[PDB]
C-alpha cells in the first residue's frame, strides 16, 4: 500500500537493475514471487550478458578483403617516417664534423647540441624499424597453405609417372 | 591533376618497382602481393600484369600507371558491371548466350517480363538471326 | 575530370567546419545560462532573453549551413554517377534522413517564461514531493545530440581515407570507405584511447545530466552536488551499486541505466 | 518521367547485386580453413620417399 | 674480463657446440637456431657465420667467439647505423650513391639544409669528383 | 514426385555439375568437395562416384541422381545397419565369418544368448557344413 514496487515502471526499472548485476536500491520484494523472479532474471543476465559482450567484440573484427588493403595502407606509411628518420642521422653526422673540424674558433655549445641530436636521430631511427617487422609479422601465418598443398601433390602426382 | 596527385601513386609506383629500373615486372608484383599475405598463381598475376598493360611489352610503366589509378579512383563503370551481370548466366566459359535461355531466364527469374516484351528484346538483340547472341555488341549499342 | 571535382571537397570541408562552431557555441551558451539561471538572476529579467536570442541565431545559421552542404553533397553524388537530372539522387533514405537530422538539429529553449508542475516520490522515505518547474529544462538537453558533428568533421580531416592511391587500390578490391570501416581501422590501431576519450567524455556529461535534473526536488544537497553525482555515475558504472544515493525522478534512472548498460561492454572491452 | 525512375531502379540493382556477391567469398574464405593439411602431408612424404629410389 | 665473465662465455659456448669438435659449424648452428623455433635459410645462416669467421676456416672457436661478445654488449657503435642510414637510400645492392640523389634528399626530406651546404657537402665528399659518390669512405674519414 | 521436388533436385544437381554438359565426374565430384572443405582422396572419389551409377558409365545421370535421392531422405532401411553389424566382427575384410567366433560373440558379448537358441542357430545359419558361414546371404534370407 505505498505504490513502490507495484507500479509497472518500478518493477521495470527493478528488473532492468538485477538484470545487470548492479543490484537493489530501495526496491526489494516483499513476497517470495518477487525474490524468485529476481533470481531467475539474475541467472539468465549473468549469461545474457557474456554472450552479448562476445558478440559485440567479434563484430568489430575486420575481414580479410579489409585486411589486405588495409596492410597495404600501413605499408604506404612507415616508409616516409623511416627516410625522414634516417636523413636526420646524415645531416647531424656532418654537422658535427664541420663544427669541429673547419671552423677556426671551436664553439663547444653548438657541438654539445648537435651530438645530443645525434643520439636522439639514432635513436628515433631504430624505433621505426621495428614496426615493420611487427607488420611483417602479422601480415603472415595468414596465408591459406591449402592450395598451394593441392598445386603440390598434383605435381608430385604427375612426377610419378617418370 | 594536382601535383601532389602526381606525387602521390609515384610514392606507390616506387612500392610496387623495386631495385629501380622503372619496371614493373610479373616477379617484383608477386613479391609485393606476398608480402601482404596473398598467394596469387602463376596465371592469376599474368592476368593482372595483362589488364593494365598496353604496349605489349610485357611490362608496365608509369604512364600505364595513371591511365587506371585516375579511373578506379572514383565513379562507378556501368560497361563493367553490365558485362558481369551477363557472363552470369554464362558458366561455358565462351562469349556467346542462346536465345532461348535468355528468354527463359528473363521470363521466368525477377521481376519477370510479358512475352511481347521479351520477343522485342530478343529481335532487338539477335542482329544476325543465327539463334547465338554475342551479348557483346548488345552492350555496345545499348550502353554508349 | 579533377577540374570540378577538388572544388567540391573543399567546400564540404569548410562546411563542416562552420557548421561544428555554430554547434558547439549554443552549447556553451546553454551551459553557461543553465548554471547562472539559479540564483543570479530570475527567469523574467533581460539577461535570460539576450542570453537565449543568441542560441535561436546561432540554431539559424547551423541549420543554413547544413541545408547547403547536403546540396554540395548532391551536387557531388550527380558528378560522380552520371547524372543530368538531381531528382535521380533524391530517394525515400536520403529525405529520410535529412529530415531527422533536421529535427535534431533544429532544438533549442524557445525565449519566453513557461512552467509546468512536476511532482515525484523521495526514494529510501517514500514521501511525495511537488513544485513549479520550468519547461525549458525539457528542451534544453536534447541539444546533446548534436555531438555527430565532431566525428563527421574527423571523418572528412582524416588523413589515411583520404588518400588517392589507397581509393583506388580499395576500388580494386571492390571495398567501401564507409564509416564502419574508419570504426574498425581507429580500434585496430589505437583501441584504447579511443576507450579512454569515450568514457572520460561520458562522465562529466552524465554528471552534469543527472545533477540538472535532481536539483528540484533536493532540500539536502546529496543528488544535486557536482561531486556527489559524479560518484554515483563511477559506481554504477563499474557495477558496484548504489550506496545512499539513489536518484529520486526518472532522469536520473534513465541515465543511470544508459552508463550502466555502456560500462557492462566497456570494462570487457578494457580487460581484453 | 520513367526514364528517372527506370534509372533509379537500376543503380539499385546495381548496389544489391555488388552486395551479394561478397558473401560468396566470405563463406569461402571462412571454409577454407578446415583443411586437415596432415594426411595429404604424409601421401606426399611418401611419394617422394618412393621417388627418392630412382 | 673477469673469470665469471669467462665461465658464462664458455657455457654459453657449450650450448652452439652440441656433439664436440671445440668448433661451431653450419649445421649445429642451424640446429640450435632451429631448436628455438626461428626458421633461417642457408645463405642467411652461411652470412651469420662469416659475420663472425676470422680465420677463413668455416668453422668458429673459443678464441674467436670471445670477440664480438664484449663488443654487442655495451655502447652502440655509431658506424654501425651510419651505415644502415645510407643503406636506406642504396636499393640497388650496391656501395655508391648518386650525387644528384644524394643533394635532393639532404634537401627536401627532413631538417631541410640550405644549398650552400649542401653544395659544400658535396664538394668535399667527392675525392674523386665523380657522380658516384662513394659511402663506405665519408664514413670512414668524417666518423676517425 | 511433386513438381517442387523436382525442381529442387534441379537446381542441387546444377551445382555438382560445373558445366553444362550434364555430367558429374570425378573432377566436379571433389572440386566441390573441396571448396566445401572436404578433402577426399582418389579412392574414396572413386568409390563414391561408383555406387550411384546404373549404366556403367562413369558419369552420373540425372535418373541416377533421382534414383538416390528419393530413397536417402526418408525411412531406416534396416537391411543397411544389418551388415554393418557384421562388418564390424570382419576385421579381415572378406565377406565370411568363422562359426566358432560367430558363437563366441553371440554367447559372450551383449545380453547373450543360451546354448541351445546359439545351437539352432549355425546350424540354420549355415547352409553348408564348411565352417565359413556367410553373412551376405543372412540378410537377404532371414530379413526379407
Ligand atoms: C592489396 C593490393 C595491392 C595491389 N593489389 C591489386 N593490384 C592489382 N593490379 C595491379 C595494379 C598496379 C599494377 F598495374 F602495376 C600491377 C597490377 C589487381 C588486384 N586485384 C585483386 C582484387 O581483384 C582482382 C585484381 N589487386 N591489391
Ligand atoms: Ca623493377
Ligand atoms: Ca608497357
Ligand atoms: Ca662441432
Ligand atoms: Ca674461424
Ligand atoms: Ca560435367
Ligand atoms: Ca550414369
Ligand atoms: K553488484
Ligand atoms: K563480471
Amino acid at each position: 500500500q505505498q505504490d513502490v514496487t507495484s507500479n509497472f515502471l518500478g518493477a521495470m526499472w527493478l528488473i532492468s537493475i538485477t538484470f545487470l548485476s548492479i543490484g537493489y536500491g530501495d526496491m526489494v520484494p516483499n513476497t517470495y514471487c518477487g525474490k524468485g523472479v529476481c533470481l531467475l532474471t539474475g541467472i539468465m543476465g549473468a549469461g545474457c550478458t557474456a554472450l552479448v559482450v562476445a558478440v559485440v567484440a567479434r563484430k568489430l573484427e575486420l575481414t580479410k578483403a579489409e585486411k589486405h588493403v588495409h596492410n597495404f595502407m600501413m605499408d604506404t606509411q612507415l616508409t616516409k617516417r623511416v627516410k625522414n628518420a634516417a636523413a636526420n642521422v646524415l645531416r647531424e653526422t656532418w654537422l658535427i664534423y664541420k663544427n669541429t673540424k673547419l671552423v677556426k674558433k671551436i664553439d663547444h655549445a653548438k657541438v654539445r647540441k648537435h651530438q645530443r641530436k645525434f643520439l636522439q636521430a639514432i635513436h628515433q631511427l631504430r624505433s621505426v624499424k621495428m614496426e615493420q617487422r611487427k607488420l611483417n609479422d602479422q601480415a603472415n601465418t595468414l596465408v591459406d597453405l591449402a592450395k598451394t598443398q593441392n598445386i603440390m601433390y598434383d605435381m608430385i602426382s604427375d612426377l610419378n609417372e617418370r | 591533376l594536382t601535383e601532389e596527385q602526381i606525387a602521390e601513386f609515384k610514392e606507390a609506383f616506387s612500392l610496387f618497382d623495386k631495385d629501380g629500373d622503372g619496371t614493373i615486372t610479373t616477379k617484383e608484383l608477386g613479391t609485393v602481393m606476398r608480402s601482404l599475405g596473398q598467394n596469387p598463381t602463376e596465371a592469376e598475376l599474368q592476368d593482372m600484369i595483362n589488364e593494365v598493360d598496353a604496349d605489349g611489352n610485357g611490362t608496365i610503366d608509369f604512364p600505364e600507371f595513371l591511365t587506371m589509378m585516375a579511373r578506379k579512383m572514383k565513379d562507378t563503370d556501368s560497361e563493367e558491371e553490365i558485362r558481369e551481370a551477363f557472363r552470369v548466366f554464362d558458366k561455358d566459359g565462351n562469349g556467346y548466350i542462346s536465345a532461348a535461355e535468355l528468354r527463359h531466364v528473363m521470363t521466368n527469374l525477377g521481376e519477370k517480363l510479358t512475352d511481347e516484351e521479351v520477343d522485342e528484346m530478343i529481335r532487338e538483340a539477335d542482329i544476325d538471326g543465327d539463334g547465338q547472341v554475342n551479348y557483346e555488341e548488345f552492350v555496345q549499342m545499348m550502353t554508349a | 575530370k579533377l577540374g570540378h571535382r577538388r572544388a567540391l571537397f573543399e567546400k564540404r570541408k569548410r562546411l563542416s567546419d562552420y557548421a561544428l562552431i555554430f554547434g558547439m557555441f549554443g552549447i556553451v551558451v546553454m551551459v553557461i545560462e543553465t548554471e547562472l539561471s539559479w540564483g543570479a538572476y530570475d527567469k523574467a529579467s533581460l539577461y535570460s532573453l539576450a542570453l537565449k536570442c543568441l542560441i535561436s541565431l546561432s540554431t539559424i545559421i547551423l541549420l543554413g549551413l547544413i541545408i547547403v552542404y547536403h546540396a554540395r553533397e548532391i551536387q557531388l553524388f550527380m558528378v560522380d554517377n552520371g547524372a543530368d537530372d538531381w531528382r535521380i539522387a533524391m530517394t525515400y533514405e536520403r529525405i529520410f534522413f535529412i529530415c531527422l537530422e533536421i529535427l535534431v538539429c533544429a532544438i533549442h529553449p524557445i525565449p519566453g517564461n513557461y512552467t509546468f508542475t512536476w511532482t515525484a516520490r523521495l526514494a529510501f522515505s517514500y514521501a511525495p514531493s511537488t513544485t513549479t518547474a520550468d519547461v525549458d529544462i525539457i528542451l534544453s538537453i536534447p541539444m546533446f545530440l548534436r555531438l555527430y558533428l565532431i566525428a563527421r568533421v574527423m571523418l572528412l580531416h582524416s588523413k589515411l581515407f583520404t588518400d588517392a592511391s589507397s581509393r583506388s587500390i580499395g576500388a580494386l578490391n571492390k571495398i567501401n570507405f564507409n564509416t564502419r570501416f574508419v570504426m574498425k581501422t581507429l580500434m585496430t590501431i589505437c583501441p584504447g584511447t579511443v576507450l579512454l576519450v569515450f568514457s572520460i567524455s561520458l562522465w562529466i556529461i552524465a554528471a552534469w545530466t543527472v545533477r540538472a535534473c535532481e536539483r528540484y526536488h533536493d532540500q539536502q544537497d546529496v543528488t544535486s552536488n557536482f561531486l556527489g553525482a559524479m560518484w554515483l555515475i563511477s559506481i554504477t558504472f563499474l557495477s558496484i551499486g548504489y550506496g545512499d544515493m539513489v536518484p529520486n525522478t526518472y532522469c536520473g534512472k534513465g541515465v543511470c541505466l544508459l552508463t550502466g548498460i555502456m560500462g557492462a561492454g566497456c570494462t570487457a572491452l578494457v580487460v581484453a
